[PDB]
């Protein structure tokens, strides 16, 4: 029976479902409740993006009553969920009613700016200004209730950048578009001057507040967020520290942990990651130990034939069930 | 002929941070440091031809700008960094 | 059984060192296959991540992976992007203070940019915006002999720019008068010239940014190919000065019927749009008038205009909407009663009529300007005959 169903590929899947998961819903009744929540706040970016910059407290209310909500959904609490998604279904059909009785139907400008902003802070910390920043962005806020509320287990900003884009992280594209925005600022209708004026007041607050974020060497923080995440992984596979221990040490020791086969890949595209990664100055040399990165873990997270250890708990249940069963008849 | 005008220069950008944050109160450490410099200049250009003692000078000169580094970099932290940096790196890469 | 065919497909080793080579050796037509990668990526992603609605308990980890590996191409295109610095100068080099001080600095760009002068052709319009910022910065810096040099080729090759030109010819005011460009920046090219020989300015940098801020937005549009650099520690410094110089363009408090006077425009905006409001409420006790709605699609189409409008035709508009609301309120019920609002109205028209009144009045340094216009034509003449002696 192994000689047909043994793979050769991805044998440590079973060894991140366990260490990268996080808490998700329990019960298929908490599931809907949350498909629910989350086309309401999809909806909700319908009528978002058609307030005025006055509008944007309440907004911040909700805001935070979906992190409530996301909060609760996962303490498989049903009874106040169904009663308050109907507030809300309410406040937002309010808000979408008054919507339609604008004639001066807000234009968002500088959203791509402030967007960008946002790319260079979505970081778990520094949320708040996260949250000060959303009602003029484009973001569904479903991300951003992954935020306050840490549900990610990779870095952050993958979830945005891609779209139907790094280059802004990495360049002053977003500085000149300003200067462009901010010259053809006029030639503009007065109804887009009463409301296009409020956001570059409030966008001085805000990137004054994102200046550190900024100036920091973005080659050598995502390097440095590389090597914190993948120093933890060769922990897990193999127990100790890479902040603490040699390399050709740690090699010989996942014989002593693991099997051979891949151990191949844990030093034939892992390892050779990291001395990249050390001595990554330029970007050709994180684009490198990155995409070797991304090759490695598709390899000990992927079988050659189905296995999913989710079901290894569903399995011993039932094992369990019919064992008490015949024992109940004799 | 430079710093004399990058201070107002900051000073315009500080009052524009004050208008929307809370710092108005490093813009006193400027003036001050914007004054003395008349005091230097003054002997400095009260020379017709050049005298011994300007070597005297020239150390509190020197050793006045090394102290107002620490200044500024006291008031970088607590408070807007990027005003603060661009003045002493004009004046670290014209020592 | 979908994520296998996947890998199987798309993503397999041996079709990614294709790509790391292809960037390695600088190959053609790759950052096109990086968007099938990016594509088929999505499809993926969309397809589970809409699909089966129950679990990302491996989804969620699995997408940590190939984001990645597109987030690592990504940052190998950006540096095959400087195997291309074609000038090695970005937009925002007069954007910051400290790269005008360093006088060699500046003059390290200029050489670089001597292409980008020969380049274009006659009538390009937006190089010779740039010849004229350098010169000033000769005055920014007192008159340096190192600039010199900068100064007089600069100067030359505008020189030449405009000799080519003539060898190609060879093969309400002004509205009542008629009834009876390079101008423009032939004369900035001039007074600029003037102003280098004053006396002294003490000279400050708030002022050169924001025609920074003028040639930057050029600089970067027409021109690709260029540096590719981070974000700086100064350079914020001019945009947020240049903003706050715009903000308070709109906020702040001279010439009526070509200016515009936003202060002004933005008391119409909101005096005319309560009427706006007050009328469309009482188009509901009345269900319809076509004064009503004339005067309704005058305040909306007057509101839909610019904002560098001049101000008689402005009047126009308004004394035409006042005329119309004027005889709706005469017939209309005394409940209405919006003497309020065409009291301040025609307050804002006696107001208005002030500033046409002060252009009347003085009405020759207008005049003694559109003489002062005529120096573009005549420094070309002046160099030529003057500059071509010793050269």
């Amino acid at each position: 029976f192994t000689d047909v169903l043994q793979l050769s590929r991805g044998h440590s899947i079973t060894l991140l479902w366990d260490i990268f998961r996080k808490n998700y819903p329990t019960t298929s009744n908490s599931w809907l409740a949350f498909e629910k929540l989350i086309n309401l706040s999809e909806k909700f970016d319908k009528v978002r993006l058609l307030q005025f910059s006055e509008s944007y407290n309440s907004i911040k209310d909700l805001m935070d009553v979906f992190r409530l909500l996301n909060d609760d959904v996962l303490n498989n609490k049903l009874s106040e969920f169904n009663l308050l998604l109907s507030k809300l279904e309410d406040g937002i059909n309010e808000l979408e009613l008054i919507s339609n009785k604008f004639l001066n139907k807000r234009k968002h400008y500088f959203a791509d700016e402030f967007d960008n902003l946002i790319r260079y802070t979505f970081s778990v910390d520094t949320a708040e200004l996260i949250k000060e920043l959303a009602p003029a962005s484009s973001l569904a806020t479903q991300k951003l209730t992954k935020l306050i509320t840490n549900k990610y287990n990779y870095p952050p900003i993958f979830d945005v950048l891609w779209t139907e884009f790094t280059s802004t992280i990495f360049s002053s594209q977003f500085l000149e578009d300003v200067v462009r925005k901010s010259n053809n600022l006029k030639s503009f209708s007065g109804n887009q001057i009463k409301q296009s004026i409020s956001d570059a007041e409030l966008l001085l607050s805000s990137t004054i507040k994102c200046s550190p974020n900024l100036l920091k060497s973005q080659m050598e923080y995502y390097k440095n967020m590389l090597l914190s995440w993948l120093r933890k992984v060769i922990d897990i596979h193999v127990g100790g520290d890479c902040l603490k221990l040699t390399l050709k040490e740690l090699c010989s020791l996942i014989e002593e942990k693991t099997a051979s086969e891949t151990r191949v890949t844990f030093a034939e595209y892992i390892f050779p990651a990291l001395d990249l990664a050390e001595s990554s100055k330029s970007l050709e040399e994180l684009g490198e130990a990155w995409i070797t990165f991304g090759t490695g873990l598709l390899l000990l997270f992927v079988p050659d034939s189905p296995y999913d250890p989710a079901i290894h708990d569903y399995v011993l249940y039932d094992l369990f069930l019919k064992t008490k069963t015949f024992s109940q008849n004799l | 002929k430079w710093l004399p005008s990058l201070l107002d220069y900051a000073a315009q950008t500080l009052s524009v941070i004050s208008k929307y944050s809370a710092t108005s109160e490093q813009q006193k450490i400027l003036l001050d440091a914007k004054s003395t410099l008349s005091s230097f200049f003054v002997h400095f250009n009260s020379s017709r031809i050049f005298d011994s003692s300007f070597i005297e000078s020239y150390s509190r000169f020197e050793l006045f700008i090394n102290e107002l580094l620490k200044k500024l970099e006291n008031a970088k932290e607590t408070g807007n960094a990027f005003v603060f940096d661009i003045i002493i790196e004009w004046i670290k890469a014209n020592k | 059984d979908e994520w296998m065919a996947f890998l199987s497909s798309t993503m397999s080793s041996r079709q990614i060192k294709e790509l790391v080579s292809s960037y390695k050796c600088n190959s053609d037509q790759s950052d096109r296959r990086l968007e099938m990668l990016q594509q088929n990526s999505a499809h993926f992603l969309n397809r589970l991540e809409s699909g089966y609605s129950k679990f990302a308990d491996l989804n969620d980890i699995l997408a940590g992976y190939i984001y990645s590996i597109n987030f690592g191409f990504d940052l190998l295109k950006l540096q095959k992007s400087k195997d291309r610095a074609s000038f090695q100068i970005s937009p925002l080099w007069s954007m910051d203070p400290i790269n005008i001080s360093c006088a060699e600095n500046v003059l390290s760009a200029y050489h670089e940019l001597s292409r980008f002068f020969k380049k274009g052709d006659m009538e390009d319009t937006s190089i010779e915006k740039v010849l004229m910022y350098f010169l000033t910065l000769f005055k920014f810096h007192k008159r340096d002999t190192n600039l010199l040099e900068i100064f007089e080729a600069a100067l030359y090759t505008l020189y030449s720019r405009w000799s080519v030109r003539r060898f190609r010819q060879e093969q309400y005011e002004a509205d009542f008068r008629k009834l009876f460009n390079l101008d423009d920046i032939y004369f900035k090219l001039a007074d600029t010239y003037i102003s280098v020989f004053d006396k002294d300015h003490d000279a400050n940098f708030s002022s050169e940014l924001k025609s920074g801020a003028i040639i930057t937005t050029i600089l970067s549009e027409d021109l690709k190919n260029t540096r590719i650099e981070e974000l700086k520690s100064g350079s914020l410094s001019a945009v947020i000065n240049t903003l706050d110089a715009e903000t308070q363009s709109f906020k702040n408090t001279i010439d009526f019927y070509h200016d515009f006077s936003i202060p002004e425009f933005q008391k119409a905006g909101d005096i005319i749009e309560t009427v706006l409001k007050s009328v469309l409420k009482l188009l509901k006790q009345w269900p319809e008038h076509a004064t009503l709605k004339e005067l309704y699609r005058v305040s909306q189409e007057f509101l839909n205009y610019p904002i560098k409008t001049p101000l008689a035709r402005q009047l126009q508009k308004i004394e035409q909407i006042y005329t119309y609301l004027a005889e709706w309120e005469k017939y209309a019920s005394s409940e209405v009663s919006l003497n309020n609002t065409v009291k301040l109205i025609t307050d804002l028209i006696v107001s208005w009529r002030k500033l046409e009144l002060r252009t009347w009045k003085g009405l020759f340094n207008s005049e003694d300007a559109k003489t002062r216009k005529s120096i573009g034509k005549w420094w070309f003449y002046l160099y030529e005959s003057i500059v071509i002696s010793n050269f």
